[PDB]
DNA sequence: AATGTTTATTGGAGTGTTGTACAAAAAAGTTTCCAGTCAT
DNA sequence: ATGACTGGAAACTTTTTTGTACAACACTCCAATAAACAT
């Protein structure tokens, strides 16, 4: 959640959509 | 050539040297070969029988499902319209006259429509109020004077076609100078020969029922000139007293746009009636339920040919001739593929063809891959056997065909039932579409998939509220179709239908009661039947004879690639050519090959404006290398000339394809027209 | 990396390098001529498709008229089939409209505008249900009909199933010349044509440079005193064609230069001596906004350098 | 003395509408482009030389044809002149 | 409104929608200071559409055959909820940042390894504010892949909708008629109905603008 | 005498060479944000 | 010492003139055409 806040917003649909699995634990 | 080597392109060949004058039909041309003559011609006779039928319930269903909207219509043309012969019984009351009637027709994105949705309309119009129409649109005349002109035309056409008083009489129009009076003059002389004297007073009941209006259409006016369209409206304003104009706009997006193409000025005595019509979001469910889903049409595609045409009508345009020629290229082809596709041909006319089959029919029904699993699941005793009969063959599949319609007729009523009992559940987890549910349907065991191990307990929500209104419908469709054909599997529904009436006066004081007893056992039954008259199709047997299932080829025909077919060709020239001698890879360019192929792996690399004198001697390199030549001599003059001469021819080809641009801002700096980093 | 003076191959040929080129490569020539076979197994396919009101496409690679030329030897010998191949600068709509006037319908072509002639042809066969056309039109998309008005014309012939058109694509801006309203009309069907055969007919009209013979034709028949005015501005167009700002000389230091060299004595008779250069698109005179007359060569850059090398004799 | 397009008015427009109670003197949007085009049949601005045949509601570039003398002595004139207006035209644009 | 002609077709369709009381009998005659507070609601949807006849009876109308999702607005700015096609809805939202932004600086939406020199971050300048800028098609060919989601063949559907939204007046032609060597192109509609759409497909434009840094 | 050509004619119907912006990619200018020093 | 002076000081606004780009324009021609002047 870091990482992702250190590059352009257009690209977050393919960082996130795709990692949907791991941003989602406990 | 002979019609290439000169400067004109006028060349025709009539066929007139021939003495005899013969025609060539077009079903003698269907059998190219060894593909049973006989029979050839017998089913492309009937290929044009179920095909002019089909149109004539396109047009029926069409006209049926716009009887709501037509009837708004026609009160429009009764109520405004008879005001308009009352206001002319006087000279002290002008309301009307400021200002002219237009019914405005909002349409959607789809064009090819206009014709089938207007069609319809201009038959409507002739029987119940004036018969003149006028058809005019964008691509006719942009201008003044030719713009009149075509309207001049279109109120004699239309009123020639009466078989009447008048004949034929050939017109030459060579000018006779025209303006405004031109149509107000023709409107009151037509209104007084054609009826023996019977025009009233003032004006009113001109054709027996009602004063015949001028109304003319407007299907293509967005893309016309604005300046045109605010000069033939602000005539008729002053002069309706003497000229009833009737408008009929037909914007193919949103009437908002109105009010940026009109002024206030000309808009103010434009009466806009907003109509909204038929849209493609109700049309769906019955082009494809009474024409992909009945018994008397046997033809039946498959969903993975199904599927992939729904997504072209989704992904881009939405007219209903995706439909038409989607069943017209798949139908050609059904019956010249497999041979044993002509059987399927409704019942009594079925019959009338397996009593009599030749001896290259039976060959093809021994080696169908669906045919031969079903005798291996039965009894082995008649493996051995029906591979050497011929009369004992034949009593089989006549009666296999029999069983599986059977099969087939009652999948078109608990296919629609299902749906609507189905249709309770929110979120739509198989989509609003009836063809939706089918999609998912036909891609794994329905009662054992992810998908449904996961809606099982969204069955089991549905408690009291909910569950009395749902039966006491599909009940009702279910009858209307159901002839008394199995009455063993509709005998559960009607059983179901007593318990529920009976519950529905004894839950006064009623909540495990006896109400959530039968709440259990409901689900198992509609699940029972899944496992019974609900399999897919690759479970019964003969199921490749009127399906079919071959995406990878229906997709060149109507929604082709022009630019990609150029471009897997040249990277990869082993895919086509298939030779081991020259194998393309990756990475490595190919050095024997032609100058279409080196050309395109070299200005890849090159950005926007590349100089092509550095470029030219690059090219060179690999064709050096791929004569076989020994480099380790000295060449001439004239074989090194041979080499520049084709790469000159090969740039030519390069920008007729449309993909650089030699620009004059410099010298031999040609500009590629693609940015790379994609 | 410049102009056209480091490599010797300069003034590319248009008819005398064509003997070179008969020689092609016949690197696996069997594998291209059963490709073109392929496509000939099709042959009773056409016709049950082209009746219906439906067109053939044809698009890929390989030369596009190469093909339909044997079609025609084959099934069209008693059918009318006009054949349309235009590609040289001339072609237009008219050259096509009214040449089914007095050949098919046997009509003088007496019409007026443009729309006169499209409706006019309409009634002649929607009455008949007996006319049959065949268009076997090469190359649609040629280089003189981008407009919209040209695809409206033919596009009022598709709608009836007794006109067959076939055309050509090769270019890949297919569906640029027509939208969702002209598809209804003519209902293309795509079929992937792979000749590879390069194109030995329409190149012409592309840019080549300009022939030798017309700068050397020119100053033989010239005045000896003209060839000393045309050989003194091509010194002083080299030596200043480093600067990005060349405008040009005037014209009065020009007028001073004739006498330095033993040339025109006054300067009506020099006026005279620049009729035979002005007319055969040599110089060309600009209105100066300092009132003087500048005096430039529209040519390329590497045909002035080319020049000084043919008069050393 | 520069041309300038339509667009720029709608700027201010939801400008003036600050510094102001909430009632029902607030407008919508395509009100805008209706009163803007009430002077166009009236020949009150004239393009720099060329009119568009493919220009919208936005691609204008139109001036003015009057002056700064007499726009200022027609307002004691006018009948009828709001207090919240007037006030408005005199002052060079100082608030918000 | 000043024209006298406009007041006078205007308060003969308001009668319908006033005399509800007079009808059933709730109010009698001579009474002023009653009426106007019923009424008040009715005409809030109604006054801002001035100069314009289109509103009348078919308005309301266009509501009733809505039963199902009443999330479509047709009638009042019917323009703002239509239907679009799938590659099509994108069409235009990628080819208005093709009109408003320099053909060089592009890069800070696709490749961000380049290196930004930060001009400003001059407002009030003419950007975003002259009109359609002429692009050709260059830049459509390298913008429509990266806004959807899964790859997309361009075929011949593909490129369908550049010429039949010109029929649609969706964007304008530079003048006269460009050959085929990559015409050039411009806008037409803002942004009032882009965000719309983006609403529903799960879209934002907003944060794609150069203006709106 | 019963027609049909001519007979300029003429308003379209394009026509090509114009002229006035036009949009940059540079050309300028415009200090520059520390540097050095110097002290304490 | 860090905190104080003068001393120099890199991006960065401006113009801008350059080509192009597309605007008209007098435009030659035409195409019947239409009446007239023979029939």
């Amino acid at each position: 959640e870091s990482f992702i806040d250190t590059q352009k917003f257009s690209v977050m649909r393919s960082m996130r959509k795709t990692f949907a699995r791991y941003l989602s634990f406990r | 050539m002979a019609t290439s080597s000169m400067s004109k392109g006028c060349f025709v060949f009539k066929p007139n040297s021939k003495k005899r004058k013969i025609s060539l039909p077009i079903e003698d041309y269907f059998n190219k070969g060894k593909n049973e003559p006989e029979d050839s011609k017998l089913r492309f006779e009937t290929y044009q029988l179920i095909w002019q039928q089909m149109k004539s319930e396109n047009e029926r269903l069409q006209e049926e499902l716009n009887k709501n909207l037509f009837d708004n219509l026609i009160e429009f043309l009764q109520k405004s319209h008879s005001g308009f012969q009352k206001n002319s019984r006087d000279l002290g009351g002008q309301i009307k006259l400021r200002e002219i009637p237009t019914a405005a027709l909002v349409l959607g994105v789809n064009v090819t429509d206009h014709d089938l949705t207007f069609g319809s309309l201009t038959e409507a119009l002739q029987n119940n109020v004036t018969p003149y129409v006028v058809s005019l649109q964008a691509k006719d005349c942009p201008d003044m004077k030719h713009f009149l002109q075509k309207l001049i035309s279109q109120l004699m056409d239309c009123c020639v076609d009466i078989k009447s008083k008048e004949e034929e009489s050939v017109h030459v129009t060579q000018k006779t100078h025209y303006s405004m009076d031109s149509l107000s003059s023709w409107y009151m002389t037509v209104t007084q020969k054609t009826d023996p004297k019977m025009l009233s007073k003032k004006r009113t009941t001109s054709s027996q029922w009602q004063s015949p209006p001028v109304v003319v259409i407007l299907k293509d006016m967005e893309s016309f000139a604005t300046k045109v369209l605010q000069d033939f409206i602000i005539i008729s304003s002053q002069h309706l007293h003497e000229f009833p104009l009737i408008l009929i706009f037909g914007i193919a997006t949103s009437p908002i746009i109105i009010h940026r193409l009109l002024p206030h000025a000309v808009s103010s005595l434009l009466c806009i009636e907003l109509f909204q019509s038929l849209s493609c979001k109700e049309h769906l469910t019955t082009v494809l339920d009474k024409l992909l889903l009945t018994t008397q049409f046997p033809f039946k595609i498959n969903e993975k040919v199904l599927q992939v045409l729904t997504n072209i009508f989704l992904y881009h345009d939405f007219s209903v001739q995706n439909f038409i020629k989607g069943l017209q290229l798949s139908l050609l082809e059904h019956f010249y593929s497999q041979p044993l596709s002509v059987l399927c041909c409704n019942l009594p006319e079925a019959k009338r063809r397996i009593n009599f089959l030749s001896n290259n029919q039976c060959e093809n029904i021994r080696r169908l891959p669906s045919f031969r699993r079903y005798v291996e699941k039965q009894a082995s005793e008649k493996q051995v056997a029906l591979l050497t009969n011929e009369r004992y063959l034949k009593e089989e599949t006549q009666l296999l065909l029999e069983n599986l319609h059977v099969y087939h007729m009652n999948y078109f009523l608990v296919l629609r039932c299902l749906h609507k009992f189905t249709s309770s559940l929110p979120k739509y987890p198989l989509g609003r579409q009836i063809r939706e549910l089918y999609c998912t349907c036909l891609e794994k065991n329905i009662w054992d998939s992810e998908e449904y191990a996961s809606v099982l307990q969204l069955l089991r929500m549905l408690a009291k509220d909910e569950l009395m209104t749902i039966l006491e419908k599909c009940f009702k469709v279910f009858k209307s179709y159901c002839e008394n054909h199995l009455g063993s599997t509709a005998k559960r529904i009607e059983e179901f239908l007593a318990q529920f009436q009976s519950l529905d006066a004894e839950t006064k004081e009623e909540e495990q009661t006896k109400f959530e007893v039968l709440r259990e056992n409901v689900v198992n039954f509609i699940d029972c039947l899944v496992r019974e008259y609900l399999l897919p199709p690759e479970t019964q047997p003969l199921h490749e004879v009127v399906y079919f299932s071959a995406a990878h080829a229906l997709r060149e025909h109507l929604n082709a690639a022009p630019r990609i077919a150029l471009h897997t060709a040249l990277n990869n020239p082993y895919y086509y050519l298939k030779n081991e001698a020259l194998k393309s890879e990756e990475g490595c360019i190919p050095n024997i090959a032609p100058d279409i192929c080196i050309a395109y792996k070299l200005h890849l690399e090159c950005s926007r404006l590349i100089n092509l004198v550095d470029w030219s001697e690059a090219f060179a390199t690999v064709v050096t290398a791929a004569e076989k030549m020994d480099a380790n001599s000295a060449t001439s003059e004239e074989m090194n000339e041979i080499i520049h001469a084709r790469f000159i021819r090969a740039v030519s080809e390069l920008e007729l394809l449309g993909f650089i641009k030699p620009t004059k801002q410099k010298t031999d700096h040609v500009a590629r027209l693609t940015w790379g980093g994609c | 990396d410049r102009t056209l003076q480091k490599l010797k191959r300069a003034k590319l040929d248009q008819q005398t390098l064509r003997n070179l080129l008969s020689k092609v490569s016949p690197s696996f020539s069997a594998e291209l001529k059963q490709l073109n076979q392929q496509y000939e197994k099709l042959f009773h396919k056409w016709m049950l498709q082209l009746h219906l009101g439906f067109n053939i496409v044809l698009y890929g690679l390989g030369s596009k008229r190469d093909l339909l030329e044997r079609f025609r030897t084959t099934m069209l010998q008693d059918s009318i089939h006009v054949v349309i191949n235009g590609f040289f600068p001339g072609i237009s709509v008219k050259s096509v409209l009214n040449s089914i006037t007095e050949e098919v319908l046997d009509h003088m072509g007496t019409f007026r505008s443009i729309l006169d002639q499209l409706d006019w042809i309409v009634n002649k066969f929607k009455e008949d249900s007996s006319l049959e056309l065949f268009l076997l039109i090469h190359n649609l998309d040629s280089q003189m009909l981008r407009g919209e008005k040209s695809q409206q014309i033919i596009g009022q012939l598709s709608s009836l199933h007794n006109i067959y058109l076939i055309a050509s694509i090769d270019h890949l801006n297919a569906p640029l010349m027509w939208d969702h309203a002209k598809q209804s009309l003519f209902n293309w069907l795509w079929y992937e044509t792979t000749t590879y055969s390069p194109y030995t007919e329409e190149t012409s009209y592309e840019n080549s440079s300009l022939p030798l013979s017309s700068l050397t034709h020119v100053l033989r028949s010239l005045t000896p005193n003209a060839r000393g005015i045309f050989r003194l501005l091509i010194k002083y167009q080299l030596d200043n064609q480093d600067n990005p700002s060349y405008i040009g000389l005037s014209f009065q230091d020009f007028y001073q230069q004739c006498r330095e060299a033993f040339l025109v004595n006054s300067d009506l008779t020099l006026r005279a001596q620049l009729t035979e250069f002005r007319d055969h698109k040599l110089i060309r005179t600009k209105k100066g906004t300092d009132g003087v007359e500048y005096l430039l060569i529209p040519v390329d850059n590497g045909t002035l350098t080319d020049f000084l090398e043919k008069e050393e004799e | 003395e520069e041309p300038f397009n339509f667009q720029m008015v709608y700027n201010e427009f939801q400008k003036f509408v600050q510094r102001k109670a909430h009632s029902v003197y607030n407008f919508e949007k395509p009100v805008v482009m209706k009163a803007f085009e009430h002077l166009q049949q009236l020949e009150l601005i004239k393009p720099m030389e060329r009119t568009s045949g493919n220009s919208q509601r936005e691609y204008q570039l139109m001036k003015l044809l009057l002056d700064n003398t007499q726009i200022m002595n027609a307002l004691q004139k006018y009948p009828n002149c709001p207090t919240d207006v007037r006030q408005w035209a005199t002052s060079s644009l100082s608030w918000l | 409104c000043r024209d006298l002609k406009e007041l006078r077709h205007l308060a003969v369709l308001n009668f319908p929608k006033y005399c509800e009381p007079v009808v059933k009998g709730e109010a009698s005659e001579r009474d002023t200071r009653k009426l106007w507070r019923n009424i008040e609601p009715h005409l809030k949807k109604a006054m801002q559409t001035v100069y314009l006849r289109e509103i009348s009876s078919s308005q309301w109308e266009k509501l009733q055959k809505d039963d199902t999702d009443p999330g479509q607005l047709k009638g009042l700015s019917a323009h703002t909820h239509v239907e679009l096609p799938y590659y099509s809805k994108f069409i235009l939202i990628a080819a208005y940042l093709a009109s408003y932004n320099p053909a060089r600086t592009d890069k800070r939406f696709f490749l961000k390894h380049h290196g930004k020199i930060k001009k400003t971050n001059h407002e009030k300048t003419s950007n975003h504010l002259l009109g359609p800028k002429p692009f050709p098609l260059d830049r459509l060919l390298a913008i429509l892949y990266s806004i959807v989601d899964s790859r997309v063949a361009p075929t011949a559907n593909i490129f369908s909708q550049i010429t039949s939204l010109v029929t649609l007046q969706l964007l304008t032609l530079v003048g006269h008629d460009d050959q085929l060597d990559g015409p050039k192109y411009k806008c037409t509609v803002s942004l009032d109905f882009i965000r719309a759409i983006a609403r529903t497909v799960n879209f934002d434009i907003i944060k794609y603008l150069y203006d709106f840094l």
